[PDB]
Protein backbone atom coordinates (compact mmCIF):
# COMPACT_ATOMS: atom_id res chain seq x y z
CA UNK A 1 0.00 0.00 0.00
CA UNK A 2 0.95 3.67 -0.36
CA UNK A 3 1.24 5.20 3.11
CA UNK A 4 0.96 8.77 1.80
CA UNK A 5 -2.30 8.19 -0.09
CA UNK A 6 -4.03 6.95 3.07
CA UNK A 7 -3.05 10.18 4.82
CA UNK A 8 -4.52 12.56 2.25
CA UNK A 9 -7.84 10.75 2.74
CA UNK A 10 -8.04 12.23 6.23
CA UNK A 11 -10.01 15.50 6.58
CA UNK A 12 -8.07 18.67 5.62
CA UNK A 13 -6.64 20.96 8.34
CA UNK A 14 -9.21 23.30 9.90
CA UNK A 15 -8.98 26.94 8.87
CA UNK A 16 -9.11 29.94 11.15
CA UNK A 17 -9.93 33.58 10.40
CA UNK A 18 -7.27 36.26 10.87
CA UNK B 1 9.34 43.89 -1.59
CA UNK B 2 11.45 40.73 -1.83
CA UNK B 3 14.44 39.48 0.16
CA UNK B 4 16.73 36.60 -0.80
CA UNK B 5 17.66 34.12 1.92
CA UNK B 6 21.02 32.41 2.50
CA UNK B 7 19.76 28.83 2.71
CA UNK B 8 16.04 28.98 1.99
CA UNK B 9 14.12 30.56 -0.86
CA UNK B 10 13.28 34.16 -1.70
CA UNK B 11 10.76 35.71 0.69
CA UNK B 12 8.03 38.23 -0.08
CA UNK B 13 7.31 41.27 2.10
CA UNK B 14 3.83 42.83 1.91
CA UNK B 15 2.14 45.51 4.02
CA UNK B 16 -1.58 45.42 4.80
CA UNK B 17 -3.50 47.78 7.08
CA UNK B 18 -5.42 46.14 9.92
CA UNK B 19 -8.25 47.70 11.91
CA UNK B 20 -8.70 47.03 15.63
CA UNK B 21 -11.08 44.09 16.15
CA UNK B 22 -11.68 43.88 12.39
CA UNK B 23 -10.36 40.70 10.67
CA UNK B 24 -8.34 41.03 7.45
CA UNK B 25 -10.55 38.50 5.69
CA UNK B 26 -8.00 35.73 5.20
CA UNK B 27 -7.92 32.24 6.70
CA UNK B 28 -4.90 30.17 7.68
CA UNK B 29 -4.42 26.43 8.01
CA UNK B 30 -1.54 24.44 9.46
CA UNK B 31 0.42 22.25 7.09
CA UNK B 32 2.95 20.61 9.40
CA UNK B 33 4.77 23.36 11.31
CA UNK B 34 3.86 25.91 8.65
CA UNK B 35 1.14 28.55 8.61
CA UNK B 36 -0.46 28.74 5.18
CA UNK B 37 -2.85 31.35 3.80
CA UNK B 38 -5.59 28.95 2.71
CA UNK B 39 -8.40 31.28 1.62
CA UNK B 40 -9.03 34.93 0.73
CA UNK B 41 -12.46 36.18 1.82
CA UNK B 42 -14.20 38.82 -0.29
CA UNK B 43 -14.91 42.15 1.39
CA UNK B 44 -11.90 42.29 3.68
CA UNK B 45 -8.71 44.34 3.58
CA UNK B 46 -6.73 41.23 2.64
CA UNK B 47 -8.75 40.80 -0.54
CA UNK B 48 -8.82 44.47 -1.56
CA UNK B 49 -5.04 44.81 -1.33
CA UNK B 50 -4.47 41.70 -3.44
CA UNK B 51 -1.22 41.17 -1.55
CA UNK B 52 -2.15 37.84 0.02
CA UNK B 53 -2.65 34.71 -2.07
CA UNK B 54 -3.91 31.22 -1.28
CA UNK B 55 -0.87 29.06 -0.58
CA UNK B 56 1.32 31.86 0.74
CA UNK B 57 3.30 30.65 3.74
CA UNK B 58 3.45 33.13 6.62
CA UNK B 59 6.95 33.22 8.11
CA UNK B 60 6.69 36.44 10.10
CA UNK B 61 4.24 39.21 10.92
CA UNK B 62 5.65 42.41 12.47
CA UNK B 63 8.79 40.71 13.77
CA UNK B 64 6.88 37.77 15.25
CA UNK B 65 7.87 34.21 14.41
CA UNK B 66 4.68 32.78 12.88
CA UNK B 67 6.17 29.53 11.58
CA UNK B 68 5.69 26.80 14.17
CA UNK B 69 2.51 28.29 15.60
CA UNK B 70 -0.82 26.51 15.79
CA UNK B 71 -3.43 28.41 13.78
CA UNK B 72 -5.36 28.85 17.02
CA UNK B 73 -2.41 30.90 18.29
CA UNK B 74 -2.22 32.85 15.03
CA UNK B 75 -5.95 33.49 15.39
CA UNK B 76 -5.64 34.86 18.92
CA UNK B 77 -2.59 36.90 17.94
CA UNK B 78 -3.98 38.82 14.95
CA UNK B 79 -7.22 39.43 16.85
CA UNK B 80 -5.10 41.52 19.23
CA UNK B 81 -3.23 43.31 16.44
CA UNK B 82 -3.91 46.49 14.49
CA UNK B 83 -2.24 49.11 12.32
CA UNK B 84 0.23 48.33 9.55
CA UNK B 85 0.97 44.61 9.38
CA UNK B 86 4.21 43.64 7.66
CA UNK B 87 4.06 40.07 6.34
CA UNK B 88 7.09 37.96 5.49
CA UNK B 89 5.90 35.25 3.11
CA UNK B 90 7.11 32.34 1.06
CA UNK B 91 4.96 33.20 -1.99
CA UNK B 92 2.40 30.61 -3.09
CA UNK B 93 3.41 28.07 -5.71
CA UNK B 94 -0.23 27.61 -6.70
CA UNK B 95 -1.50 28.76 -10.09
CA UNK B 96 -4.59 30.97 -10.05
CA UNK B 97 -5.97 32.33 -13.35
CA UNK B 98 -5.53 36.00 -14.38
CA UNK B 99 -7.95 38.26 -12.43
CA UNK B 100 -11.47 37.99 -13.86
CA UNK B 101 -14.10 40.68 -13.32
CA UNK B 102 -16.09 39.90 -10.17
CA UNK B 103 -19.05 37.89 -11.48
CA UNK B 104 -21.97 37.59 -9.06
CA UNK B 105 -24.47 34.75 -9.37
CA UNK B 106 -27.86 35.07 -7.68
CA UNK B 107 -29.47 31.85 -6.50
CA UNK B 108 -32.49 30.76 -4.49
CA UNK B 109 -31.94 28.09 -1.85
CA UNK B 110 -34.32 25.12 -1.84
CA UNK B 111 -32.82 23.59 1.30
CA UNK B 112 -32.00 24.59 4.88
CA UNK B 113 -28.38 24.95 5.96
CA UNK B 114 -26.96 25.45 9.44
CA UNK B 115 -23.13 25.52 9.38
CA UNK B 116 -23.00 24.59 13.08
CA UNK B 117 -24.47 21.22 12.08
CA UNK B 118 -21.80 20.88 9.40
CA UNK B 119 -18.64 18.90 10.28
CA UNK B 120 -17.07 19.67 6.90
CA UNK B 121 -17.14 23.48 7.10
CA UNK B 122 -13.49 24.60 6.62
CA UNK B 123 -13.79 27.75 8.71
CA UNK B 124 -16.72 27.64 11.14
CA UNK B 125 -16.53 31.38 11.84
CA UNK B 126 -17.32 31.97 8.17
CA UNK B 127 -20.30 29.61 8.04
CA UNK B 128 -23.35 31.28 6.51
CA UNK B 129 -26.78 29.98 7.49
CA UNK B 130 -29.83 30.12 5.23
CA UNK B 131 -33.35 28.72 4.84
CA UNK B 132 -35.56 27.54 1.97
CA UNK B 133 -36.45 30.56 -0.14
CA UNK B 134 -33.52 32.73 0.90
CA UNK B 135 -31.73 34.49 -1.93
CA UNK B 136 -27.95 34.11 -1.97
CA UNK B 137 -25.51 36.39 -3.78
CA UNK B 138 -22.69 34.03 -4.69
CA UNK B 139 -19.61 36.24 -5.06
CA UNK B 140 -17.04 33.47 -5.48
CA UNK B 141 -17.11 29.88 -6.70
CA UNK B 142 -13.33 29.53 -6.95
CA UNK B 143 -13.70 26.69 -4.44
CA UNK B 144 -16.36 24.40 -6.00
CA UNK B 145 -17.20 22.87 -2.61
CA UNK B 146 -17.37 26.16 -0.71
CA UNK B 147 -18.90 29.26 -2.29
CA UNK B 148 -18.45 32.71 -0.84
CA UNK B 149 -21.79 34.45 -0.57
CA UNK B 150 -23.89 37.11 1.12
CA UNK B 151 -27.45 36.37 2.21
CA UNK B 152 -30.02 38.98 1.15
CA UNK B 153 -31.73 40.35 4.24
CA UNK B 154 -28.63 39.93 6.40
CA UNK B 155 -29.31 42.91 8.66
CA UNK B 156 -25.81 43.24 10.14
CA UNK B 157 -23.05 45.03 8.25
CA UNK B 158 -21.40 41.83 7.06
CA UNK B 159 -18.72 42.98 5.81
CA UNK B 160 -17.13 39.64 4.96
CA UNK B 161 -18.72 37.03 2.72
CA UNK B 162 -19.80 33.70 4.16
CA UNK B 163 -19.21 30.09 3.18
CA UNK B 164 -22.00 27.98 1.71
CA UNK B 165 -22.05 24.39 0.35
CA UNK B 166 -21.26 24.18 -3.35
CA UNK B 167 -23.91 21.67 -4.33
CA UNK B 168 -24.62 20.88 -7.97
CA UNK B 169 -28.18 21.01 -9.26
CA UNK B 170 -29.85 18.04 -7.59
CA UNK B 171 -33.35 17.52 -8.96
CA UNK B 172 -36.22 15.72 -7.25
CA UNK B 173 -36.20 13.06 -9.96
CA UNK B 174 -33.01 12.42 -11.93
CA UNK B 175 -33.44 10.60 -15.24
CA UNK B 176 -31.61 7.28 -15.34
CA UNK B 177 -30.54 4.81 -18.01
CA UNK B 178 -29.28 1.22 -17.90
CA UNK B 179 -25.57 0.69 -18.47
CA UNK B 180 -24.06 -2.75 -19.03
CA UNK B 181 -20.48 -3.08 -17.83
CA UNK B 182 -18.39 -4.14 -20.85
CA UNK B 183 -16.33 -7.31 -20.42
CA UNK B 184 -12.96 -5.60 -20.91
CA UNK B 185 -13.87 -2.18 -19.47
CA UNK B 186 -14.62 -2.54 -15.75
CA UNK B 187 -16.20 0.35 -13.86
CA UNK B 188 -13.89 1.86 -11.22
CA UNK B 189 -15.09 0.73 -7.81
CA UNK B 190 -14.98 3.76 -5.55
CA UNK B 191 -15.33 3.72 -1.77
CA UNK B 192 -16.54 6.64 0.35
CA UNK B 193 -17.62 7.27 3.94
CA UNK B 194 -16.17 7.98 7.43
CA UNK B 195 -12.51 7.24 8.16
CA UNK B 196 -12.21 4.34 10.62
CA UNK B 197 -15.08 2.24 9.26
CA UNK B 198 -12.72 -0.35 7.80
CA UNK B 199 -12.73 1.26 4.36
CA UNK B 200 -8.95 1.13 3.92
CA UNK B 201 -9.00 -2.41 5.32
CA UNK B 202 -11.62 -3.67 2.86
CA UNK B 203 -9.58 -2.24 -0.03
CA UNK B 204 -6.36 -4.07 0.86
CA UNK B 205 -8.35 -7.23 1.54
CA UNK B 206 -9.64 -6.96 -2.04
CA UNK B 207 -6.28 -5.98 -3.55
CA UNK B 208 -4.60 -9.00 -1.93
CA UNK B 209 -7.20 -11.79 -1.66
CA UNK B 210 -8.06 -11.23 -5.34
CA UNK B 211 -4.86 -9.68 -6.71
CA UNK B 212 -5.47 -10.64 -10.34
CA UNK B 213 -8.67 -8.63 -10.82
CA UNK B 214 -8.06 -5.37 -8.97
CA UNK B 215 -5.57 -2.57 -9.56
CA UNK B 216 -4.84 0.92 -8.27
CA UNK B 217 -4.52 4.13 -10.26
CA UNK B 218 -0.93 5.38 -10.15
CA UNK B 219 -1.11 8.67 -8.25
CA UNK B 220 1.08 11.72 -8.76
CA UNK B 221 3.49 13.20 -6.25
CA UNK B 222 5.90 16.10 -5.93
CA UNK B 223 8.03 14.03 -3.56
CA UNK B 224 11.42 13.16 -5.04
CA UNK B 225 11.47 9.44 -5.99
CA UNK B 226 13.21 7.10 -3.54
CA UNK B 227 15.73 4.32 -4.12
CA UNK B 228 13.49 1.26 -4.46
CA UNK B 229 10.73 3.16 -6.23
CA UNK B 230 9.87 3.08 -9.92
CA UNK B 231 8.81 6.20 -11.83
CA UNK B 232 6.05 4.25 -13.57
CA UNK B 233 4.13 2.16 -11.05
CA UNK B 234 4.75 3.61 -7.59
CA UNK B 235 4.03 7.24 -8.45
CA UNK B 236 4.19 9.61 -11.36
CA UNK B 237 7.03 11.66 -9.86
CA UNK B 238 6.65 15.25 -11.06
CA UNK B 239 7.83 18.75 -10.12
CA UNK B 240 5.59 20.95 -7.99
CA UNK B 241 4.90 23.27 -10.93
CA UNK B 242 3.72 20.36 -13.07
CA UNK B 243 1.45 19.20 -10.25
CA UNK B 244 0.12 22.72 -9.67
CA UNK B 245 -0.45 23.09 -13.41
CA UNK B 246 -2.37 19.81 -13.57
CA UNK B 247 -4.51 20.93 -10.62
CA UNK B 248 -5.48 24.12 -12.43
CA UNK B 249 -6.06 22.17 -15.65
CA UNK B 250 -8.67 20.07 -13.83
CA UNK B 251 -6.54 16.96 -14.36
CA UNK B 252 -6.96 15.68 -10.79
CA UNK B 253 -9.86 13.74 -9.30
CA UNK B 254 -8.56 14.44 -5.81
CA UNK B 255 -5.34 15.88 -4.45
CA UNK B 256 -3.98 16.61 -0.99
CA UNK B 257 -0.80 17.57 0.86
CA UNK B 258 1.31 15.27 3.03
CA UNK B 259 4.59 16.29 4.68
CA UNK B 260 5.25 19.33 2.47
CA UNK B 261 4.57 17.35 -0.71
CA UNK B 262 1.48 17.03 -2.89
CA UNK B 263 -0.24 13.75 -3.70
CA UNK B 264 -3.19 13.14 -5.99
CA UNK B 265 -5.01 10.72 -8.27
CA UNK B 266 -5.31 11.99 -11.84
CA UNK B 267 -8.28 11.27 -14.10
CA UNK B 268 -5.97 9.71 -16.70
CA UNK B 269 -4.55 7.41 -14.00
CA UNK B 270 -7.96 5.81 -13.60
CA UNK B 271 -8.80 5.83 -17.31
CA UNK B 272 -5.58 3.90 -17.94
CA UNK B 273 -6.55 1.26 -15.37
CA UNK B 274 -10.02 0.93 -16.88
CA UNK B 275 -8.45 0.31 -20.29
CA UNK B 276 -6.40 -2.58 -18.89
CA UNK B 277 -9.42 -4.77 -18.18
CA UNK B 278 -8.79 -4.55 -14.44
CA UNK B 279 -11.05 -3.13 -11.74
CA UNK B 280 -9.77 0.21 -10.48
CA UNK B 281 -10.05 0.43 -6.70
CA UNK B 282 -10.09 3.92 -5.24
CA UNK B 283 -10.95 5.59 -1.94
CA UNK B 284 -12.08 9.21 -2.17
CA UNK B 285 -13.32 11.90 0.18
CA UNK B 286 -17.03 12.64 -0.39
CA UNK B 287 -15.96 16.14 -1.43
CA UNK B 288 -14.13 14.81 -4.50
CA UNK B 289 -17.18 13.04 -5.93
CA UNK B 290 -18.06 16.18 -7.89
CA UNK B 291 -14.95 16.04 -10.09
CA UNK B 292 -15.29 12.27 -10.38
CA UNK B 293 -18.85 12.12 -11.72
CA UNK B 294 -18.21 14.94 -14.21
CA UNK B 295 -15.74 12.74 -16.08
CA UNK B 296 -16.61 9.79 -18.31
CA UNK B 297 -15.17 7.25 -15.87
CA UNK B 298 -18.60 5.71 -15.18
CA UNK B 299 -17.74 5.01 -11.52
CA UNK B 300 -19.62 2.71 -9.14
CA UNK B 301 -19.65 4.44 -5.77
CA UNK B 302 -20.13 2.31 -2.65
CA UNK B 303 -20.83 4.01 0.68
CA UNK B 304 -19.09 2.34 3.62
CA UNK B 305 -20.88 3.04 6.91
CA UNK B 306 -20.63 2.10 10.61
CA UNK B 307 -23.65 0.59 12.43
CA UNK B 308 -26.06 2.45 14.71
CA UNK B 309 -24.87 4.48 17.70
CA UNK B 310 -25.95 1.75 20.12
CA UNK B 311 -24.38 -1.02 18.04
CA UNK B 312 -21.18 1.03 17.83
CA UNK B 313 -21.13 1.14 21.63
CA UNK B 314 -21.42 -2.65 21.78
CA UNK B 315 -18.37 -3.14 19.56
CA UNK B 316 -16.54 -0.52 21.64
CA UNK B 317 -12.07 6.61 21.36
CA UNK B 318 -15.20 8.42 22.53
CA UNK B 319 -14.38 11.36 20.26
CA UNK B 320 -14.38 8.92 17.34
CA UNK B 321 -17.98 7.67 17.67
CA UNK B 322 -19.17 11.28 17.84
CA UNK B 323 -17.34 12.05 14.59
CA UNK B 324 -18.62 9.03 12.60
CA UNK B 325 -22.29 9.37 13.48
CA UNK B 326 -22.08 13.11 12.81
CA UNK B 327 -20.83 12.39 9.29
CA UNK B 328 -23.67 9.91 8.88
CA UNK B 329 -26.35 12.58 9.28
CA UNK B 330 -24.78 14.28 6.25
CA UNK B 331 -25.04 11.29 3.91
CA UNK B 332 -28.27 12.67 2.43
CA UNK B 333 -26.68 13.63 -0.90
CA UNK B 334 -26.93 10.01 -2.03
CA UNK B 335 -24.60 10.09 -5.03
CA UNK B 336 -23.53 6.54 -4.19
CA UNK B 337 -25.03 3.39 -5.69
CA UNK B 338 -25.19 1.21 -2.57
CA UNK B 339 -24.33 1.45 1.12
CA UNK B 340 -22.56 -1.22 3.17
CA UNK B 341 -23.02 -1.26 6.94
CA UNK B 342 -19.69 -2.61 8.17
CA UNK B 343 -20.13 -4.46 11.45
CA UNK B 344 -17.92 -7.44 10.66
CA UNK B 345 -15.16 -7.07 8.06
CA UNK B 346 -15.75 -10.60 6.78
CA UNK B 347 -19.48 -9.93 6.46
CA UNK B 348 -18.82 -6.55 4.85
CA UNK B 349 -16.16 -7.93 2.51
CA UNK B 350 -18.36 -10.70 1.11
CA UNK B 351 -21.18 -8.23 0.53
CA UNK B 352 -18.68 -5.84 -1.07
CA UNK B 353 -17.31 -8.56 -3.35
CA UNK B 354 -20.83 -9.71 -4.24
CA UNK B 355 -21.70 -6.16 -5.29
CA UNK B 356 -18.54 -5.77 -7.36
CA UNK B 357 -18.96 -9.17 -9.02
CA UNK B 358 -22.60 -8.51 -9.89
CA UNK B 359 -21.51 -5.74 -12.27
CA UNK B 360 -20.36 -8.40 -14.74
CA UNK B 361 -23.76 -10.04 -15.26
CA UNK B 362 -26.27 -7.41 -14.16
CA UNK B 363 -26.66 -3.92 -15.75
CA UNK B 364 -26.94 -0.82 -13.56
CA UNK B 365 -28.75 2.52 -13.43
CA UNK B 366 -26.59 5.55 -14.17
CA UNK B 367 -27.54 9.17 -14.82
CA UNK B 368 -28.78 9.36 -18.42
CA UNK B 369 -26.22 12.11 -19.05
CA UNK B 370 -23.43 9.52 -18.74
CA UNK B 371 -24.66 7.67 -21.83
CA UNK B 372 -25.79 10.65 -23.89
Amino acid sequence: PRLEMDNVLKPPPEERLI
Amino acid sequence: ESIGQYGGETVKIVRIEKARDIPLGATVRNEMDSVIISRIVKGGAAEKSGLLHEGDEVLEINGIEIRGKDVNEVFDLLSDMHGTLTFVLIPSQQIKPPPAKETVIHVKAHFDYDPSDDPYVPCRELGLSFQKGDILHVISQEDPNWWQAYREGDEDNQPLAGLVPGKEEILTYEEMSLYHQPANRKRPIILIGPQNCGQNELRQRLMNKEKDRFASAVPHTTRSRRDQEVAGRDYHFVSRQAFEADIAAGKFIEHGEFEKNLYGTSIDSVRQVINSGKICLLSLRTQSLKTLRNSDLKPYIIFIAPPSQERLRALLELREIIEKTREMEQNNGHYFDTAIVNSDLDKAYQELLRLINKLDTEPQWVPSTWLR
